[PDB]
DNA sequence: CAGTCCCTGTTCGGGCGCCG
DNA sequence: GGTCGGCGCCCGAACAGGGACTG
């Protein structure tokens, strides 16, 4: 067996465990004669050999169809040989994007030829490689194989090939530091300012270059003319536009169907603005099976057909100019939805994309807007390098106001405000000091962990009371319950003294949205009201009315 | 021409895994510079995906620096060697160095370099520089020398280390030398003129044997906070009562505290904004509870296996408050910091800012670096805090979310 | 007193999308 | 088909840590 050009990869089990030894699948006869053909093939070129009974490891193999080819793929279940092979750190720290792109002026696009099969395997490490090719008939004893090249299937194949490939390349761009190579496995994107003159002569110095290590760039993968297809895009000389997403037309809806319907929601949103997924993913909420059927709310009819209309107009970005600034303006889409686009002149959206996670059980719009700044930060940061300046729907006094009497540290880069109704503001202000003339609310509750029963009330300086008695309640609510009837007992300005941390905790991060019907009709009462201070004492202490109200709703 | 110290993990413990976290293009460029400069250098060597060990990198920019400096997460692989630089080779801290009129930090990083690593032990240094915009795959590098950042690197050369210093120890008996990680703390109690003479000295004689920079610290002027009570002459329902619920919250840490009487005004069900006379015997258990408050606490003494732990509550205003304590309410230092850079503007440059004085002090009195339980989002904090560190180490942290009781630590 | 539970936040396991 | 690695989203179940009440 020759000597492979390109330096190999030592590679090492797990110590202490040894090679598979696992037994052959019954494989068609449509697949053995696929695999029959590439074997004998593989053998003749060096990348499998022969191996004798002194091998005793074993493990499956088949092939899967390739995609509009009549050529066949050879995948071996290496899932019992990963387990027992050494940990790999990936080289393959994220996915580059289009926009991230910079305008040259000549660009080529190439692939390797079955890039795995061109780099070759450790020495010492062949031996835990093989395999059993069986024959048309099941009594011939059949062929055995072992790899010497990188196996598709393998968990230490990819990031092999990644560093194996970048350190050929590295001297190649030491020479040609202009030229731009963006690698990604095979894929290789090469895009330079130099005439279309000394461009074609830099690509096959580099066809020659990639050729002297065993490394194939065919004339059929070989791009010279736009549009390119690059990395699922279409890259024109000024914009650039997804490939084709389709939406499936399903009379009746899966589980299934509908993650495939999210799946590419969630594609499209890169570039189409406006995608939202909130009604359609509240149908995979609480469902068990994949096959199960489950119709259409109103809700999510409405929320697709919207979204099939976006995707019925063409949209482009376009690609990034270091020279001018970076924006990034947010619009607030729906209940917890957040839309985005990032560019740096008006209406030319280098990538657009939405925000909607719901962190927390008790939330506002100014903490949503802060969690939506952070994810486009380090989107930003990723993709070019930089932090853009924010276009926030919030007033600049909405915000100083927020951060500086919060108790945690927040804070949102170089923005400024853009007047794009809805606005984000707070709802409602805590006072920081009691309000003279206003009537003073002693509230309590208090509930039994057996009976599941409580009451909740308050005791006022005016000589106002009130007791409730609940079933099914907890501490929790019945404290939140004292407070809400405070609120709607009182007028516009209101002093409300409280012994419960709890409920103290949720009202001071002035939430106007929550997963509790309580909390939202403590909301809206706020809302309401023009001047709210609270206050916190310690329970047992015998303080004011709430020791007078604490055995009031002691039961 | 140099022997190795052989250096193994922590029985039981793989190597670290850290994944690497974005960088700006300035950090790349910084960072591409400096290693392909300690590769040409022999210090750094690339390494393959055969390596399953990681750490991340990032570049800083010291106080009034413009020259980029390389630093390495190596808060994980600290850990999982923790062993080493505490059993075997240990540095002992001098107890004085707190009570100098002038204490300066040196950076010697630099010297590391000239150590050689175990060869057995360099898998474990591993890290990767990303690209903008994922145009290249990761470059990863493993050092060849004494990785600055790491807890076994002043350990190793610490026998080096005190035969340079020897003749300067000679000469200047009454002066302190403390190493830290990459830092060297000089302190006296020379006059701030002739202090920084010894310094310009120390810097020379260490230029002779192969190695800058310098940050001033006054640790005899380090104030503390302690708990204060309003000196109020006239007390509403509202003040009694946030003043019992202060002095409830109080009576953790000083066991002496009592709220009968004071607790006895607050009988009726009154409004907030009436006035109420304090009585005879509400009065004098006030005033008893302030003379406890300016009483130390019982039973409060440092702890050498016990890890320091800090906390840090947002006063506002640019306003700072801390406590470290080991055990809970047993707090052996408390401050507050006023009009840090970024006030006014930016809570993320301010908590920043305040993690690394409240570190630095740390370091001064016990030697150690605490944990912090930071006031802040987790998703806040580690998407700002690179931009505004201006240090050498990195301490530990974790993330709380409490909402303000009875302001405890500010009036 | 240590034991629960009420509440909330985080982490991870698994499905899909996309790329090679 | 039921191979590998990377990144993103969405969900729920398991983990986990603090506060108020009870033998």
């Amino acid at each position: 067996v020759p000597i492979s050009p390109i330096e190999t990869v030592p590679v090492k089990l797990k110590p202490g465990m040894d090679g598979p030894k696992v037994k052959q699948w019954p494989l068609t006869e449509e697949k053995i004669k696929a695999l029959v053909e590439i074997c004998t093939e593989m053998e003749k070129e060096g990348k499998i050999s022969k191996i004798g009974p002194e091998n005793p490891y074993n493990t499956p193999v088949f092939a899967i169809k390739k995609k509009d080819s009549t050529k066949w793929r050879k995948l071996v279940d290496f899932r019992e040989l990963n387990k027992r092979t050494q940990d790999f750190w990936e080289v393959q720290l994220g996915i580059p994007h289009p926009a991230g792109l910079k305008k040259k002026k000549s660009v080529t696009v190439l692939d390797v030829g079955d890039a795995y099969f061109s780099v070759p395997l450790d020495e010492d490490f062949r031996k835990y490689t093989a395999f059993t090719i069986p024959s048309i008939n099941n009594e011939t004893p059949g062929i055995r194989y072992q790899y010497n090249v990188l196996p598709q299937g393998w968990k230490g194949s990819p990031a092999i090939f990644q560093s194996s490939m970048t350190k050929i390349l590295e001297p190649f761009k030491k020479q040609n530091p202009d030229i731009v190579i963006y690698q990604y496995m095979d894929d290789l994107y090469v895009g330079s300012d130099l005439e279309i003159g000394q461009h074609r002569t830099k690509i096959e110095e580099l066809r020659q270059h990639l050729l002297r290590w065993g490394l194939t760039t065919p004339d059929k993968k070989h791009q010279k003319e736009p549009p390119f297809l690059w990395m699922g895009y279409e890259l024109h000389p000024d914009k650039w536009t997804v490939q084709p997403i389709v939406l499936p037309e399903k009379d009746s809806w899966t589980v299934n169907d509908i993650c495939k319907l999210v799946g590419k929601l969630n594609w499209a949103s890169q570039i189409y603005p406006g995608i939202k997924v909130r009604q359609l993913s509240k149908l995979l909420r609480g469902t068990k099976a994949l096959t199960e059927v489950i119709p259409l709310t109103e809700e999510a009819e409405l929320e697709l057909a919207e979204n099939r209309e976006i995707l019925k107009e063409p949209v482009h970005g376009v690609y990034y100019d270091p020279s001018k600034d970076l924006i990034a303006e947010i619009q607030k889409q729906g209940q917890g939805q957040w839309t985005y686009q990032i560019y740096q002149e008006p209406f030319k959206n280098l990538k657009t994309g939405k925000y909607a996670r719901m962190r927390g059980a008790h939330t506002n719009d100014v903490k949503q807007l802060t969690e939506a700044v952070q994810k486009i930060t380090t989107e930003s940061i990723v993709i070019w390098g930089k932090t853009p300046k924010f276009k926030l729907p919030i007033q600049k006094e909405t915000w100083e106001t927020w951060w500086t009497e919060y108790w945690q540290a927040t804070w949102i880069p170089e923005w400024e405000f853009v007047n794009t109704p809805p606005l984000v503001k707070l709802w409602y202000q805590l006072e920081k000091e009691p309000i003279v003339g206003a009537e003073t609310f002693y509230v309590d509750g208090a509930a039994n962990r057996e009976t599941k029963l409580g009451k909740a009330g308050y005791v006022t300086n005016k000589g106002r009371q009130k007791v409730v008695p609940l079933t099914n309640t907890t501490n929790q609510k019945t404290e939140l319950q004292a407070i809400y009837l405070a609120l709607q007992d009182s007028g516009l300005e209101v002093n409300i003294v409280t012994n419960s941390q709890y409920a103290l905790g949720i009202i001071q991060a002035q939430p106007d949205k929550s997963e509790s019907e309580l909390v939202n009709q403590i909301i809206e009462q706020l809302i309401k009201k023009e001047k709210v201070y609270l206050a916190w004492v310690p329970a047992h202490k015998g303080i004011g009315g709430n020791e007078q109200v604490d055995k009031l709703v002691s039961a | 021409p140099i022997e190795t110290v052989p250096v193994k993990l922590k029985p039981g413990m793989d190597g670290p895994k850290v994944k690497q976290w974005p960088l700006t293009e300035e950090k790349i460029k910084a960072l591409v510079e400096i290693c392909t400069e300690m590769e040409k250098e022999g210090k750094i060597s690339k390494i393959g995906p055969e390596n399953p060990y990681n750490t991340p990198v990032f570049a800083i920019k010291k106080k009034d620096s413009t020259k980029w400096r390389k630093l390495v997460d190596f808060r994980e692989l600290n850990k999982r060697t923790q062993d080493f630089w505490e059993v075997q080779l240990g540095i002992p801290h001098p107890a004085g160095l707190k009570k100098k009129k002038s204490v300066t930090v040196l950076d010697v990083g630099d010297a590391y370099f000239s150590v050689p690593l175990d060869e057995d032990f360099r898998k474990y240094t591993a890290f990767t520089i990303p690209s903008i915009n994922n145009e290249t795959p990761g470059i990863r590098y493993q050092y060849n020398v004494l990785p600055q950042g790491w807890k076994g690197s002043p350990a190793i050369f610490q026998s080096s280390m005190t035969k340079i210093l020897e003749p300067f120890k000679k000469q200047n008996p009454d002066i302190v030398i403390y190493q830290y990680m990459d830092d060297l703390y000089v302190g006296s109690d020379l006059e701030i003129g002739q202090h920084r003479t010894k310094i310009e000295e120390l810097r020379q004689h260490l230029l002779r044997w192969g190695l800058w920079m310098g940050y001033e610290l006054h640790p005899d002027k380090w104030t503390v906070q302690p708990i204060v009570l309003p000196e109020k002459d006239s007390w509403t329902v509202n003040d009694i009562q946030k003043l019992v619920g202060k002095l409830n919250w109080a009576s953790q840490i000083y066991p002496g505290i009592k709220v009968r009487q004071l607790s006895k005004l607050l009988r009726g069900t009154k409004a907030l904004t009436e006035v109420i006379p304090l009585t005879e015997e509400a009065e004098l258990e006030l005033a008893e509870n302030r003379e406890i408050l300016k009483e130390p606490v019982h039973g409060v003494y440092y702890d050498p296996s016990k890890d320091l732990i800090a906390e840090i509550q947002k006063q506002g205003q640019g306003q700072w408050t801390y406590q470290i304590y080991q055990e809970p309410f047993k707090n052996l230092k408390t401050g507050k910091y006023a009009r840090m850079r970024g006030a006014h503007t930016n809570d993320v440059k301010q908590l920043t800012e305040a993690v690394q004085k409240i570190t630095t002090e740390s370091i001064v009195i016990w030697g150690k670096t605490p944990k912090f339980k930071l006031p802040i989002q987790k998703e806040t904090w580690e998407t700002w805090w690179t931009e505004y560190w201006q240090a050498t180490w990195i301490p530990e942290w974790e993330f709380v979310n409490t909402p303000p009781l009875v302001k405890l630590w500010y009036q």
